[PDB]
């Protein structure tokens, strides 16, 4: 596997 | 408007609350778009009174603020290290330890955010110290805040080989292993995203997980009704057999070829071609 990353964005 | 945006940085210094909720609203909003927008509100200079707020004693106005860093770390890496450059860190370090699960969760969105950029962002971040607190929040017994302390390691653990090493020198393999014990299938699951990711990386870093103990838990885990965590058990024992002969040798040594062989004749043909895959590089030399 890749290594993966992650970005999370607020709807508040 | 464009006008509004050097105006909304002004509000930031209102003090009135709603007025300051006001503009951070906005802020947040507008870094919920794409780089151009997250761009707009770094160019107006709203990252120099959003580090500021980090020191608010309202807990609403600092979880306003720290939604607003959060989303504007989900940018470019230039971005991110306009972020970094404005000295958010530390702040975010310390917000580590506050007993408000609200702001622990909300510093730890923009920590994993910073860490989703490159290596020279990731490195910024074990640089300020935020290793040791985020492995001490995987003993919480909050089962959110467990979750989001995983996504920032694991995207710690995404980088080069000496962001993982870093990790590693952390003291955070014992406790992922141990959370491979988990009931919780959602803790499970991104238990397994950081042990994948750190066995990514060089043969050091995955001796290093085989060290850890994690190979009799994840070749338990190939039997697992899940096939998200069955998967990513896969992918951390491929991620494993991807080492030298030594390394191979440790995963036929746990028992993996026979769970591997049978996952061939799965029911999910994705599983099936990584578990084919898997033996592969189980093959010597």
């Amino acid at each position: 596997k890749r290594k993966r990353k992650r970005k999370r964005k607020l709807s508040f | 408007p464009g006008s509004e945006l050097p105006q909304m940085v002004q509000q930031l210094n209102s003090p009135d609350q709603q007025e300051l909720q006001s503009a951070l609203w906005k802020l947040r909003n507008i870094a919920s778009g794409g780089n151009e927008q997250i761009q707009a509100v770094i160019d107006a200079g709203a990252l120099p009174a959003l580090v500021q707020l980090l020191s608010s004693p309202n807990e609403q106005i600092l979880s306003s603020a720290l939604g607003a860093l959060s989303n504007i770390a989900s940018g470019g890496n230039e971005q991110i290290q306009a972020v970094i450059d404005a000295g958010a860190l530390p702040a975010l370090v310390q917000l580590l330890s506050s007993p408000n699960e609200q702001i622990l969760q909300l510093a730890l969105w923009a920590l994993s955010n910073i860490a989703s950029g490159g290596n020279e962002q990731i490195q910024a971040v074990i640089d300020a110290g935020a290793l040791p607190a985020l492995v001490q929040l995987l003993s919480s017994p909050n089962e959110q805040i467990l979750q989001e302390a995983l996504w920032a390691l694991s995207n710690i653990a995404s980088g080069g080989n000496e962001q993982i090493q870093a990790v590693i020198d952390a003291g955070a393999l014992p406790a992922l292993v141990q959370l491979l014990s988990s009931p919780n299938e959602q803790i499970l699951q991104e238990a397994l995203w950081a042990l994948s990711n750190i066995a990514s990386g060089g043969n050091e870093q995955i001796q290093a997980v085989i060290d850890a103990g994690a190979l009799p838990a994840l070749v338990q885990l190939l039997s697992s009704p899940n096939e998200q965590i069955l998967q990513e058990a896969l992918w951390a024992l491929s991620n494993i057999a991807s080492g030298g002969n030594e390394q191979k040798q440790a995963v036929k040594e746990a028992g993996a070829l026979e769970k591997l062989e049978q996952l061939q004749s799965h029911e999910n043909e994705k599983i099936q071609k990584e578990a084919q895959e898997a033996l592969e590089k189980l093959q010597s030399h």
